[PDB]
């Protein structure tokens, strides 16, 4: 936990 | 006043802002996380001068505000926010300003405050906080 | 419904 | 390739891209918006020249990207992203580049793609999505 | 007091809780709606009796609560919350209880208030809210 | 704006 | 088929639904966590039967879905789900019914899968899925 | 990291 806001990634594509 | 509006951004790491013992908050500017990087939002200052300059430097990201609290009261008949506490994890920036009038408090117990909005005259009007994860 | 980012508000604190 | 994570910003106002049609995608530069204001990100270039560069320009607020898709291939070997096509509410720009190999498709019914991230060498070796309302 | 979390929910239906104009405030209850349908929660009820009960039923969707505000102050040497008043963007309700002792205040510029955490004993000791989008 | 919580929402997939 | 929105919880404990190697994925319930309890939504069955069930009990909390794929092709000319493979942090379930068609993937770096949504007639016709922190 | 969505959380007020 500290002062970084977190968000929601979807991916990678690129691999497949 | 002139409203203003810092939007939202990832964090904070500076808070800049005046207070005059004897009236009440003056203007402020706050340096925000930008991913990563250091962002400087627009200095919204007070229409008059006499004020005490206070730089609170947060120890981003490790250190965070975890409650904000102060005194709404009147000056000149204006209805401002004549007094500004942080608390952070790490440790108590304040009060500031004079502690007369009524009292708010904003406690978070999960979440984090990512930008501000409000409005600064003379003094400074009213603000609301944007809050996220 | 636009392409503007939506944030959680609270407040104002200042005509009390 | 050299990776990049351009965080996360308030929306897309600009794409620009590279592909070339015998190869795959090439570098990438996006101009986000930051609480009401354009904000370019910076420049992701390819490790060589050659691409035709494809500029797409969104009607910010109104217009935003509601599907993302493409195929992922191999080139010289290595397994890149070949192909991208961007469905808006609007319009559809693409497909550009091969679209050959195994597709892929991002539909969003609710929320807004608001970041970039991934790698690039001589093409785009793979990428990522912030999503946010 | 005995400690509560209700968790998150898609948003308010209905809100039951008891006062005492001598004392403080007692029980709660909410109805919560999630993803469209009610729900109601655990009861939460004050360790004795003699409140009056009062049942607060929204006009979901279309009415939802725009701020929070009341008063903390001591009863028989405990610290409880002693008032409470709801503001919906269709109406006020409230004040409840005793308006004496420390006021706060929790306006909402955007967002919802979906689930609530506490504790209570002979009265309501202290509590939290959830906010979302 | 009503007393809905949003979310976000990926797909659907199944007409491809 | 008939259409399906489960809503948004708090995460997922168990996933029940069957497929036929022959054909394509049949019907589908969800058992979702809803602030720390099991939280069994509706059933959603298909029109028909003859299809092997398969159960997906995940170590809830520890345990998450990390990823989700399949294909989608068309059986008896309707578009259907044929197929789906679910990567959790701990294992891959799966692929169940027949690899045959358009694959899909869903791969996430950061959020959780908290919610389903959908149409169900002989087959799974298509669906959603709602994601958050 | 886990299975577990989380929620912002403001309060609490009953101490003060
Ligand atoms: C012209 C101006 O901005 N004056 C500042 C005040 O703002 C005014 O406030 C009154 C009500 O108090 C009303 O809202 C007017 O529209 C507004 O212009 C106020 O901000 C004071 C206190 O800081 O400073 C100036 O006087
Ligand atoms: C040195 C460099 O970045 N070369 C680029 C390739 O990157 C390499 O890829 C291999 C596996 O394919 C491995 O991950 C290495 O660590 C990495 O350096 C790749 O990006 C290609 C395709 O665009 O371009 C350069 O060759
Ligand atoms: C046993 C019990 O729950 N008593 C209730 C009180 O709770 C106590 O409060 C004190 C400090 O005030 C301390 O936190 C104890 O751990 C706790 O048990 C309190 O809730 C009052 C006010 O409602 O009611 C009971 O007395
Ligand atoms: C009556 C019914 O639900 N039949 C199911 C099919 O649904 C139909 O699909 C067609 C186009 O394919 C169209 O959307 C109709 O409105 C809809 O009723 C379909 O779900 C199939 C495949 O599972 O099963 C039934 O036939």
């Amino acid at each position: 936990r500290n002062g970084k806001s977190q968000s929601i990634i979807v991916g990678p594509w690129g691999d497949r | 006043g002139v409203t203003f509006d810092d939007g939202a951004y990832t964090g904070i790491r500076e808070i800049n802002f005046e207070y005059n013992s004897e009236t009440a908050i003056g203007g402020l500017r706050v340096t925000y996380d930008l991913n990563g990087m250091p962002f400087v939002a627009e200095d919204h200052k007070s229409f008059i001068t006499g004020f005490k300059p206070v730089k609170i430097s947060l120890e981003f990201p490790s250190e965070y505000i975890v409650e904000v609290s102060g005194y709404v009261g009147k000056v000149e008949g204006y209805t401002v926010i004549r007094s500004l506490t942080f608390k952070t994890n790490k440790q108590t920036y304040g009060p500031y300003g004079v502690t007369n009038g009524t009292p708010f408090s904003l406690p978070i117990e999960n979440g984090l405050i990512v930008g501000f909005k409000g409005s600064i005259g003379y003094w400074l009007d009213y603000f609301s906080i944007y809050l996220s994860l």
